[PDB]
């Protein structure tokens, strides 16, 4: 759905690194430099991001209630 | 029957990680200061969350977990801090809690990223870690998340949102010497961080009279507490327990006996 | 809907004893110590501290159920020597322990800054 | 005394059909004089053993070796009666099998004592006179030194 922060084995941070690591793809990076460069070293920490789906960028696609 | 000496050697200190070791002391003392670095260290974060407006896609149980899994920089005044069980006060007071407020509407086309730095603390010491940003959620326009949040004092036995560190490296007997794993095919295992031997051995001759010693570790702060802070703070609360027990333990022998 | 309360695992509530000790009637000089809302950190720890008494003949802990919060230290120990003298000197030997490794690591963080 | 067993023994075998176990391995061993067969099963990574190596082992009921009974309980703190150190390898068990070579009429000129060390078994085959010490369901000290 959103980036979970505190990766759910060890706990690091890694709420704050999606769109960062969206850039890293963008623009030249790949997946495995991407994390590297994010300082996410231990594979659970790493399959949080590579693993992700971002659900809520689609859901923003609907009208809200509330105008 | 008395204490053994344990020796620190910190070889790596950072912001973020502190890497020492512990020699002559025993496997059981060493693993229990690892486990208050993980379930004993106090800390502060968020735990009461009270929500005026939230319109986004993720409900409101969904933002306040993520709320309470935001660390907060909790350096000195953790310690200052009282459990809001032992204060005096009803409900939260400055001396038992960290009042946070937080205000974001979307009024632009383009999207809206509610981040940690949008979290508003009374105090200017307890700060989510930002001196990127921890995203809580995203908003369209139109949408708006009001809430108040106030952060308490606990420790991660409680809840993780109280786990002061991220992975805890744990390691003694690098050379497997005193064969506490045994391996099948030892030449197939790759050699440890803090291994001593040449490449061409796999393994350290077996030692009869070797016990676990010179613990390997490497604490990673989640940043809510400095990494060396986290070492103090869990020695202090592993003693803090102790100290407790031997209390209660002096009152029952003088009472049953 | 039968969650227990997550502060139930270090938490006294009322009229509950933190230590309880109660003789072993199979082997002299023996006893039973019962600690509530303590766990393996404590546990293991004074296991092990207790082991290095010579005067200690037997020093074990056990949990006996992971849901509920509880540890039973049994302590053997030599005639003229009581098994409750055996956990209090290994307590404050464990706390001895800490402090000074607490000194340490404090000299330690003060010479690799700025040393 | 105290002591039912004591000759030297030249190790023969190591494990003449395989390496059954990784610490233990089975020592088919020869002695000396009394000219006995031994098959003893030894902890090797505690107390290794080459082959064609002498060492002497003692077998004795108690350690004490003064004439008193072991009770069979551990006591660290048993230092007063001055207990058998002699030893590098000390191993207790007990012995659970008598097998000898009686046919009806005729008394058993040889014999075997197997004796079990809580799993390492222990065979001893020789003339029945120096192995009538031996009494099913009766607790025994092994004590093995190696010899230069
Ligand atoms: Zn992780
Ligand atoms: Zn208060």
């Amino acid at each position: 759905m959103i980036i979970p922060v505190r990766c759910f084995t060890c706990g690091k941070i890694v709420g704050n690194k999606w769109e960062a690591y969206l850039g890293l793809l963008q623009a030249e990076y790949t997946e495995g430099d991407a994390l590297d460069a994010l300082g996410l070293k231990r594979y659970c920490c790493r399959r949080m991001l590579l693993a992700h789906v971002d659900l809520i960028e689609k859901l923003l696609n609907y009208a809200p209630l509330e105008k | 029957p008395y204490a053994n000496q344990p020796t620190v050697r910190i070889t790596e200190l950072t912001d973020e990680n502190v890497k020492f070791i512990i020699e002559n002391t025993d496997l059981a003392v060493a693993n229990s200061i690892r486990r208050v670095f993980i379930a004993e260290v106090p800390i502060i974060a968020i735990d009461w969350v009270q929500i005026d407006a939230n319109s986004s896609v993720l409900h409101d149980e969904f933002i306040a977990h993520r709320l309470g899994l935001i660390p907060l920089i909790s350096d000195d005044i953790v310690d200052k801090l009282q459990y809001s069980r032992d204060c005096t006060c009803e409900e939260f007071c400055p001396e038992c809690s960290v009042e946070f407020t937080l205000d974001v509407r979307c009024n632009e086309d383009q999207t809206r990223h509610v981040t940690s730095r949008d979290l508003i603390s009374n105090s200017p010491r307890v700060i989510p870690v930002t001196s990127d940003d921890i995203l809580i959620v995203k908003l369209r326009k139109g949408q708006e998340l009001r809430l108040r949040a106030y952060a308490k004092k606990g420790f991660g036995k409680e809840h993780a949102k109280w786990n002061p560190t991220a992975g805890v490296a744990f390691e003694y007997d690098p050379d497997n010497a005193l064969r506490h794993t045994v391996y099948p095919k030892p030449e197939e295992w790759p050699k440890s961080e803090y291994s001593e031997l040449d490449e061409d051995e796999s393994q350290a001759p077996y030692d009869p009279n070797g016990k676990p010693e010179r613990f390997y570790y490497n604490v990673e702060s989640c940043g809510s507490l400095r990494p060396e802070t986290i070492v103090l703070s869990a020695l202090s609360g592993l003693k803090k327990k102790l100290s407790d027990l031997q209390t209660q333990l002096s009152h029952e022998i003088q009472s049953d006996v | 809907m039968n969650a227990p309360p997550a502060f139930e695992s270090f938490l006294l509530f009322e009229g509950e004893k933190k230590i309880t000790i109660n003789k072993d009637t199979k082997v002299p000089n023996a006893c039973l110590f019962t600690i509530n809302k303590e766990d393996h950190t404590l546990g293991n720890i004074i296991k092990s501290q207790l082991l290095k008494d010579p005067q200690v003949l037997f020093a074990g802990y056990k949990v006996p159920h992971p849901l509920e919060h509880k540890i039973i230290i049994r302590v053997q120990t030599t005639p003229d020597y009581s098994p409750q003298e055996a956990f209090t000197n290994a307590i404050t030997d464990l706390i001895s322990e800490l402090s000074l490794l607490e000194e340490r690591f404090r000299v330690a963080i003060k010479d690799k800054q700025e040393g | 005394a105290g002591i039912l067993f004591e000759d030297i023994f030249d190790v023969k075998d190591i494990d003449p059909e395989g390496k059954k176990f990784d610490r233990v391995s089975r020592l088919h061993c020869e002695s000396e004089s009394f000219k006995m067969d031994l098959i003893l099963d030894v902890n090797i990574q505690i107390y290794p053993v080459d082959l064609g190596d002498k060492f002497r082992l003692v077998i004795a009921s108690t350690l004490y070796e003064d004439g008193t009974l072991d009770d069979g309980e551990y006591n660290p703190t048993d230092d007063r009666p001055s207990r058998a150190d002699q030893f590098e390898y000390v191993m207790y068990g007990k012995v659970y099998r008598i097998e000898g070579d009686e046919t009806s009429t005729e008394a058993a000129t040889r014999l075997s004592a197997y004796v079990s060390y809580g799993g390492l078994l222990m065979r001893l085959q020789g003339d029945a006179n120096n192995l009538h010490g031996f009494e099913v369901d009766s607790r025994v000290y092994l004590l093995m030194k190696k010899l230069a």
